DNA sequence: AGCAGCAACAGAGAATCT
DNA sequence: AGATTCTCTGTTGCTGC
């Protein structure tokens, strides 16, 4: 069991704050809880992997569904991002820091307290390319 | 004119680890390590112009005596700090023999610690490890996230936070007593108020105001060094109706010059750290000002884009 | 304390010049006999090893030993100050942070002084060599520097085969194979250009070219080279100095080992 | 069978220069007249053949023709060996998958000897070669090499033109134009420093730079060039060997073509 | 015009090479008592100054002045078709937009000419020069340039200190320290060999390595080199030629 | 789907030594 | 005068933002 020294200077692993992007806490402050992922997306720098994690699991995440509504309002965001990331090649990185932000959206969403299981994932992307 | 004068950042510069007013904890701790010695390989971050760079000078100066000019290696960001510094000159200087008291040791002070490469950051991690007992590192860094995980593993970890409005208040009034200053009390408040918790920046401002004007007051400190640009923003964001926030818009910050995509790049940061209003509803106010950053980027930014934003975010706090 | 004055700068340049590259960190230790210095490369498959008498010098004082170690790369940035023919001293107290370098011309007129910082390296000088090796060669080393420089371009493995009145040379490699054949010879119109070998059993040996390279910088200090080989230790090649000798020690590839 | 020894190895070295580059695959094929060797580049602009009779060899032997393609890269990687004073000897069976080149030195000491690779190309040799060309002229090589050396800097193409008794080379680009005068003289002081020009037509043509500088490498085996242009077909930069020819054909640009 | 003629276009080329590299634009003026030229680096602690009268050229016509900048990398590219002993000679109209350089090999030939594009650069032409230095050396160019490249090795930075007597060149860097002393003394076996100093007050000024490396490039112009060192001024390298001089002016390290 | 900043490797030119 | 070695410059590739 060593971990102790990661804790001390290591971040989160990108699949660690996907994760955590679909666990609500019910003991904490929902707002406390938003801060503490946004800082964590943006200190790990990779929204893009992050969103493509969050894309994998998503579909297989427990999520109170009334008609699946919740994933159409998701694919807009999820489209506001890819036309943000074709523009990063096109223009001055100005608009890297709403990258952060879309992850976001998946844990005001899809976040619930039944998440409790970590999901693993893969790159199925990487593959189809 | 034939030469100036030294501004009251560098004059004023502490040379001894009690004139610094920031983090009482790490200033004692770091004073007592001067005074015991053993000093541990360090990396010390947080925000500009709080006193990082100067506390790590006053503690080299005080643990080395007369022996800094031979016994400290400083490196900044304006010199080159590669993988071939690192190999050659860094261990060339780790190796280097030297006889210093038995409580002493070799400095290598690296400013900057967040803009050097990889490769450097890992080649550091041995040269550090097999010369520990003659040789120390203190890095000084904005973001301690740019350091890899395992050159903190190997050093303490010092965290620097804002300084409160009582420890710049005690610093102005000893830069006050020591120049002979006329000054008053709302002058000051405006002056810790524009700074911002930023120690360089407030007697920057000092002495600009001192300059230009002569008496330190709210009214000249305002006419010289304008508001805070995100308070303003901040104040047009949480207007309740929407004239209002046009107003605002139009006259604080058009009407002076301000160009509009610092408005919504501004108006994107006070939104991101906003706390008055709920998460979903600052999701959403954060969607609108990127459409209008978008097009802004695209070359259409104008003032209609800026006042559909403010629309289209009213309209969403509208429920 | 360290005191030893070449006649000549270019010497030592030279000397120093066959250290360069093939490693970093050389250990010198001057003695009431002379100065010895070993380097080995970070593999660990060479070894430098030099060994220069007192007679080699113009002036050798010595009471006290004195031990020191550094980096070559800063030791050579400094050896082109030579003019080859100025006189060079080198300089340490008994307890020294750096080795002074005195290069002086014969009249009072330039005087270029150095101080190199030292390095602390523990004190482990190797005792490798071997009482008798396998099989014993000496050639002209410009002819030894051409026969590695043929065979190098062809692979990155050079083999050294012997049998009785024969030495052969041996790369092959993707574009084909070579090899290099010398038979022993004596040539009285100047025996520097003879070729002896002295063969108690048959060696067959690979080595890794780019070492074999490093080796070859050793023709400038000697018109001939001794090899000694055998399948019992790293390889001996050596260049004689006039009173010492520069020694590299290679150990053969396993299959794979430089 | 393929058997051509080489007096000198250095004369096959030069040679091998003169493809070296500006071509990747070579074709070669000896027999009984001896040996010749066509490469095109891959833009097809130019192509580079060779011609080395019988009596440019020290011992040639062909009782069977021998065609060949091999990599120019890999051949000159191996044509570093022949220490030029070296004897040469290219060899190959009837049907052969390489080609064998042997360097050995006068006495049976060293004997360097490769084993090349070959590659299969569709024999297609070309034929291009005009009766009469507009104009001919020749001047010393080294001379022809300079004034390519000069206009290159100043464009990527570089325009021949010759009206009579006047021959001049002209290149215009950004930092502005150059231009080089020549007119035929006969020097009887030494007549290899002439400048001959027989002029049946005007000819104004204009060549990729890059191209010109590859073929200048012919200096080196010949103290004259000859040039034969014409508004028909490529231009023809030839060099004399003794019992033989190095000949560079290159396609006029058409306004942008090498 | 401009209408200048060198005997040999290999003095032209070694004049060129000292400004190569050091700067980027030269602004030439030629005039009636010869050419002049200054060139100033983009940092501005370095700037190279030529003059060639009259006298050094073969032929040389001028009855209207005429000012020309250029792009000294343009100039070097073209300034390799001298064959060193071909005559050069420099033409140019009196409001021009090129400069012509034509080099023409003793027999007709061969001629190989070039017309170089030019530059607009404001004319301000510097006049740094000092009456008095506090103290002035000259010394083989070789042996400067020895020193230089000797210390270069050592530092960023080296220090020259002139006391009574006494010129002393000091690096110090990462892998340690080194000096160069040299005194003064005459050579009657040959006095292009002497190391001469005059000495006002003593002094001492430290120089960025890079630049003095650029500086020993004059030695291929001259057998000697005066240095002339002030703690008012810019340091004076001279390179003397038969008839004129290059000068590198070099502000000292603060 | 630029640039840049980089760093490393290869080639060419110049200088020194035999 | 020729050959070899070393140094410098340019180009290409890889990594990071
Ligand atoms: N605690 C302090 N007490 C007194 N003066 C301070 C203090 N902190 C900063 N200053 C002043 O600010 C100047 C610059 O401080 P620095 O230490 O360079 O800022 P910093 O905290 O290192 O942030 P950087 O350098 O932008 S990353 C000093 O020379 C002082 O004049
Ligand atoms: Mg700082």
């Amino acid at each position: 069991n060593t971990w102790a020294s990661s804790n001390k200077d290591s971040p989160i692993s990108w699949f660690k704050i996907v994760n955590q992007l679909f666990r609500k806490d019910p003991h904490r402050d929902i707002k406390e809880q938003f801060y503490e992922l946004l800082n964590q997306v943006e200190l790990n720098g990779n929204s893009d992997r992050i969103l493509q994690g969050c894309f994998n699991i998503f579909p297989y995440v427990k999520y109170s569904d009334n008609g699946i509504r919740k994933p159409a309002n998701i694919s807009d965001w999820l489209f506001f991002h890819d036309l943000m990331y074709q523009s990063m090649y096109a223009h001055n990185g100005e608009l890297l820091r709403y990258s952060a932000l879309v992850p976001l959206v998946f844990f005001q969403t899809f976040g619930d307290i039944a998440n409790k299981d970590d999901i693993r994932m893969k790159n199925s992307e990487y593959e189809q390319r | 004119t034939l030469s100036l004068q030294l501004p009251w950042v560098e004059k004023y510069r502490p040379q001894v680890l009690s004139d610094i007013v920031g983090n009482k904890e790490t200033i004692d701790r770091l004073q007592q390590i001067a005074k015991d010695g053993n000093m541990p390989h360090m990396i010390i971050s947080g925000m500009p112009g709080i006193g990082k760079t100067t506390s790590v000078h006053c503690l080299a100066h005080e643990l080395l005596g007369r022996s800094y000019a031979d016994g400290v290696l400083e490196l900044n960001a304006s010199d080159d700090r590669g993988i071939d510094v690192v190999r050659n000159q860094i261990k060339h200087f780790a190796q280097k023999k030297l006889h210093l008291p038995p409580g002493k040791h070799k400095i290598v002070i690296l400013d900057e610690a967040d803009s050097m490469t990889a490769g450097a950051q890992q080649a550091l991690r041995r040269t550090m490890e097999l010369y520990s007992n003659s040789t120390r590192f203190a890095f000084a860094c904005n973001q301690s996230n740019k350091i890899i995980e395992p050159l903190q593993s190997r050093c303490a970890i010092l965290r620097y936070s804002k300084l409160s409005d009582e420890d710049v208040l005690k610093r102005l009034l000893q830069i006050i007593k020591l120049e002979d200053v006329k000054y008053t009390n709302d002058g000051l408040e405006a002056i810790i108020f524009t700074a911002e918790g930023d120690m360089r920046q407030a007697i920057n401002n000092l002495q600009s105001t001192v300059a230009g004007h002569g008496l330190v007051n709210a009214d000249n400190v305002f006419k010289i060094v304008d508001s805070p640009h995100p308070l303003i923003v901040k104040k047009m964001l949480l207007a309740s109706n929407l004239e209002d926030s046009i107003q605002i818009l139009r006259t604080d910050l058009w009407k002076k010059g301000y160009s509009s995509i610092d408005i919504v790049t501004t108006s994107f940061r006070v939104t991101k750290n906003l706390a008055q209003v709920k998460e979903s509803v600052r999701l959403e106010m954060i969607k609108e000002i990127g459409l209008t950053h978008m097009r802004i980027l695209e070359g259409v930014g104008t003032y209609l884009q800026l006042a559909s934003m403010l629309a289209k975010i009213h309209k969403l706090n509208n429920k | 304390m360290l005191e030893a004055k070449f006649e000549e700068a270019s010497l030592f340049k030279r000397i120093i010049d066959g250290f360069k590259d093939c490693v970093q960190l050389v250990n010198f230790q001057c003695k009431e006999d002379g100065i010895i210095a070993q380097a080995v490369d970070d593999s660990r498959v060479l070894l430098v090893s030099l060994e220069i008498g007192v007679e080699a010098f113009q002036e050798y004082r010595c009471d006290h030993p004195v031990t020191l170690g550094m980096d070559l790369t800063s030791l050579s940035k400094i050896l082109r100050c030579g003019n080859n023919t100025d006189t060079l001293t080198l300089i340490a107290d008994n307890t020294p942070d750096s080795i002074i370098l005195l290069f002086e011309d014969t009249k009072k007129d330039r005087i270029a002084e150095y101080s190199l910082k030292l390095m602390d390296i523990d004190a482990d000088f190797l005792k490798i060599e071997e009482l008798q090796y396998d099989s014993t060669l000496s050639l002209p080393s410009s002819e030894f520097s051409k026969i590695v420089r043929d065979l190098s371009q062809l692979s990155d493995s050079i083999n050294i085969m012997i049998t009785k009145e024969t030495i052969k040379f041996v790369a092959d490699g993707d574009i084909g194979s070579g090899s290099v054949i010398i038979k022993p010879f004596v040539d009285m119109e100047h025996p520097e250009t003879s070729i002896k070998l002295e063969m108690d059993q048959p060696v067959d040996l690979t080595f890794g070219a780019k070492y074999l390279l490093d080796i070859i910088k050793g023709s400038s200090l000697s018109d001939r080279v001794g090899i000694r080989l055998s399948s019992e230790a790293p390889a001996l090649f050596q260049f004689d100095l006039k009173s010492g000798f520069l020694q590299f020690f290679l150990a053969p590839k396993f299959n794979d080992e430089e």
